[PDB]
DNA sequence: ATCTCCAAATATCCCTTGCGGATCGTAGAAAAAGTGTGTCAAACTGCGCTATCAAAGGGAAACTTCAACTGAATTCAGTTGAAGTTTCCCTTTGATAGCGCAGTTTGACACACTTTTTCTACGATCCGCAAGGGATATTTGGAGAT
DNA sequence: ATCTCCAAATATCCCTTGCGGATCGTAGAAAAAGTGTGTCAAACTGCGCTATCAAAGGGAAACTTCAACTGAATTCAGTTGAAGTTTCCCTTTGATAGCGCAGTTTGACACACTTTTTCTACGATCCGCAAGGGATATTTGGAGAT
């Protein structure tokens, strides 16, 4: 699954981010420090999920979730 | 009727209104109101926090209009804190005026 | 209403009734949601007015995400506000280094 | 006729960094959102906009992860980004030890 | 006037885990601040989830998963069963 | 039993928290079991800090805990790093670490 | 009496006692200058919090808690002074 | 006459400061600079001794932790002396502003 | 290879202190008890929205071809920072005295909270039509070749 | 420089859909009224903060010398990116099945609150004594010299 995160897709995410020429290594790198990122993230969420006594992740799981890792977003409920 | 759903809350019409003070041929798309409602709240959560810790700090039980603008002195950066203090101190004594 | 007593568009009844609510102190003061609204309220002036101009730069008539994006990383003080907030849709400002252009 | 290389990728810079649109196909980044839950709690379901919450944490976080990553690698004289230049960048963010 | 600290407290404690050992008075203010630091966070972010449910009330779930998102791996398992522990055994007196 | 703390099997105080979290503006309510739970953590953490802190005392050849010793303590146990991963430790100095490259050869 | 210039009093050998902590081996002459102003930046930044809360104190004494809470504000916990 | 070669010296100094937790900035030079700051701000305060002192621990830190930072970004760049490029570095991606 | 020698480590002496362990006497807070009351658990439920299905086309990803330009290695020299020396500035240490102001306290009350009734703002829900989407054409800004 | 030649920007026009305004209906804000306690202002006060001086001497500043670092310049193997072909799978569209979220009602009991009893933990205070920690002399590990 994690190789669903394609090179081009990787690319286009590190071209907005304004890279002109990358290594043949990154691809790999990039896969696993997502992982890490939605591993925190998600794991977070679903605590919060569960302390709801919930079944379903809410976005305002993942908007909780995010804010305490102190990456706060504006756009689902805030 | 009988069965309703929870009347969901927003700060939509006041930014709105406010939309139409700053920019009367301006409209807003609904993602953007949103990231608009997200702001007013996380703002809010920000000032009230600080002005909680504040009363806490020095043994009050009241959150006034003093910890209010010291905390936005502590959570808004030089020009934009200024402004803010004139402001809230305008709206303050122009509502104690009007009774 | 306190609004058009203090000269406000933002409700001073509902910040009240949410600082009643979050648990903040015991006790809110009259005027703690008079100066907060009008905080509230000076910050969306604020960045919808710069918003407003980055759609009007775009050829636009509404805001969208993307235009508060614009407005909040050109503004050093938003910028600052925000340094830890992302907006959703919002992209990034065009930047590229030096260096990564041609001579 | 061909452009040189680095003309092609310096287009793509100014077309990506003028639009919003998420860069990760959204099948295959559900997917991996759905077996990163799996781990930590079976039998879960997602809101929709759940998963699109968490695109777009993901996305802005990689994209200011390659800011870094760049300025890294043109502080090293180079032009190319490398492992080691994510790798100095989440060491002085204070993501890695 | 008094100064109330966790200094007691952290006394026994290191007569429990190290019984030859003492503390300056400086490693004492640090570990009140700790104490206190680590009580805020807890108390903090069980605040927030009782916030984000609609309950009146900090019950022990609350300080629990509060425990589990601000704690890391290994620490977090040991002050759950710690914590658990305590409960279970102060329900089975009064 | 008489105190809640000697209930509950603890040497942090169970009243002391019990009232500090009423008087911290967190809830309208306090559960009973909140301020057992917390108090068992709080000292359960204080047990783990104390106990690398001694030694790291034991280590240097001391026979006092000082600052120095709880900052050895946190900075070489990868959960109390984290933890404390935006705390400073007055007096705690840094752990020794010199990077590769700037050996002689 | 007037204060100037006091970014001064901190000097060279002291910035390179803290680099040597740091672990650095070998420091160019313009780091001196570069660290000063990177150290008043970070000073004023703290200290205007810190006299925030003495003002809002009402207080002209600015104390250890002001200076504890300010850090705290700016991600930056200290202990060892209170709180 | 007996010389170190260079870079002996500082390996030792490294050793030496690595060691010890006592303040490395002189203490009534650090405690004008506190005191221009905040008149600067606010004209006839006092300070608490400790106030200025957990400011001086809370500063030291700081810049000992900057210092460790800066030297990765001067490693990174193959180099061995750190140079104000390098702490612009450290601090850019710390997202340390002003 | 082997010697010389510098500074950090080790050894010795006295001694100030700041620790653990007292005992004290005592304010303040915790426990104990009694009663008031509102939160939330459970149970029953309705339906929104999550999962899933079946198919198909079109574009994205993967794969392949080529060689431009990049990272990495090598050499070398001017630049520059480290090491060591000498001078003496101004920090540190200690102790004094004056008072500015932080912290305690006590009466008076203004202000916030709680309760109940009335009034009306803002919510949900609806949909015409204009801004923006999307497709096609033409103009414009440059990049690469000659 | 000058011509060719891509691809983005702009123009133009028709289609789509979500903005934004309008309509109905109530949850929540306001008005009114009665109640008490936190806050505020004013009186007094002694901790520790500012200040100042003195004496000594640790450490800063400013110098000379030159080792070795930075970085300029050069080389080239190969890993990249650009543009070709081939292969896969994402998305889009139309619902149908039904999970589980969220709405409503409820009374038991958990937690509030206030008063009296019990006892914890604080502030003040002396004490044995290893624990440093500063002043003085000797040995040691290894850097640099011969
Ligand atoms: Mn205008
Ligand atoms: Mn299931
Ligand atoms: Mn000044
Ligand atoms: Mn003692
Ligand atoms: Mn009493
Ligand atoms: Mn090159
Ligand atoms: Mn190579
Ligand atoms: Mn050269
Ligand atoms: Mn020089
Ligand atoms: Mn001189
Ligand atoms: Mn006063
Ligand atoms: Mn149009
Ligand atoms: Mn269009
Ligand atoms: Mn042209
Ligand atoms: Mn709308
Ligand atoms: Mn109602
Ligand atoms: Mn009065
Ligand atoms: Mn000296
Ligand atoms: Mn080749
Ligand atoms: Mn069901
Ligand atoms: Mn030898």
């Amino acid at each position: 699954n994690i190789q669903g995160i394609t090179k081009p897709a990787i690319r286009r995410l590190a071209r907005r981010g304004g890279v002109k020429r990358i290594s043949g290594l990154i691809y790999e790198e990039t896969r696993g420090v997502l992982k890490v990122f939605l591993e925190n993230v998600i794991r977070d969420a679903v605590t919060y999920t569960e302390h709801a006594k919930r079944k379903t992740v809410t976005a305002m799981d993942v908007v909780y979730a995010l804010k305490r890792q102190g990456r706060t977003l504006y756009g689902f409920g805030g | 009727k009988k069965r309703r759903k929870t009347r969901k809350e927003s700060y939509a019409i006041y930014v709105y209104k406010v939309l139409k003070q700053v920019h009367p041929d301006t409209g807003i798309s609904s993602k953007a109101m949103s990231i608009m409602n997200s702001f007013v709240n996380d703002v809010f959560e920000r000032i009230a926090g600080e002005a909680s810790r504040l009363a806490h700090y020095n043994k009050r039980s009241t959150i006034t209009s003093r910890e209010i603008q010291t905390a936005v002195r502590l959570l808004l950066p030089g020009e934009l804190a200024k402004h803010a203090v004139s402001e809230g101190t305008k709206a303050v004594t122009k509502y104690t005026s009007a009774k | 209403t306190r609004s058009s007593r203090a000269g406000l568009q933002f409700p001073v009844g509902r910040v009240h009734r949410l600082l009643r609510k979050g648990n903040y102190a015991e006790r809110v003061g009259a005027g703690a949601p008079v100066y907060l609204a009008a905080v509230l309220e000076y910050l969306t002036a604020e960045i919808l007015e710069l918003a407003g101009n980055a759609a009007r730069d775009n050829k636009k008539t509404r805001i969208i995400p993307r235009h508060l994006q614009l407005a909040v990383r050109n503004d050093e003080e938003l910028n600052k506000l925000l340094g830890r907030v992302t907006i959703a849709q919002g992209g990034v400002l065009p930047n590229i280094q030096s260096v990564l252009l041609p001579k | 006729h061909r452009y040189r290389p680095g003309t092609v990728a310096l287009r793509e810079i100014r077309r990506y960094q003028k639009s919003t649109e998420l860069l990760i196909r959204k099948l295959p980044f559900q997917r991996l959102v759905r077996e990163i839950a799996q781990d930590f709690k079976t039998d879960l379901r997602f809101q929709s906009s759940a998963v699109m919450a968490l695109q777009e944490a993901s996305e802005a976080y990689l994209v200011a992860l390659f800011e870094d990553t760049n300025l890294c690698a043109i502080h090293a004289k180079r032009v190319t980004i490398m492992p080691k230049d994510i790798q100095l960048a989440r060491r002085i963010r204070g993501e890695r030890a």
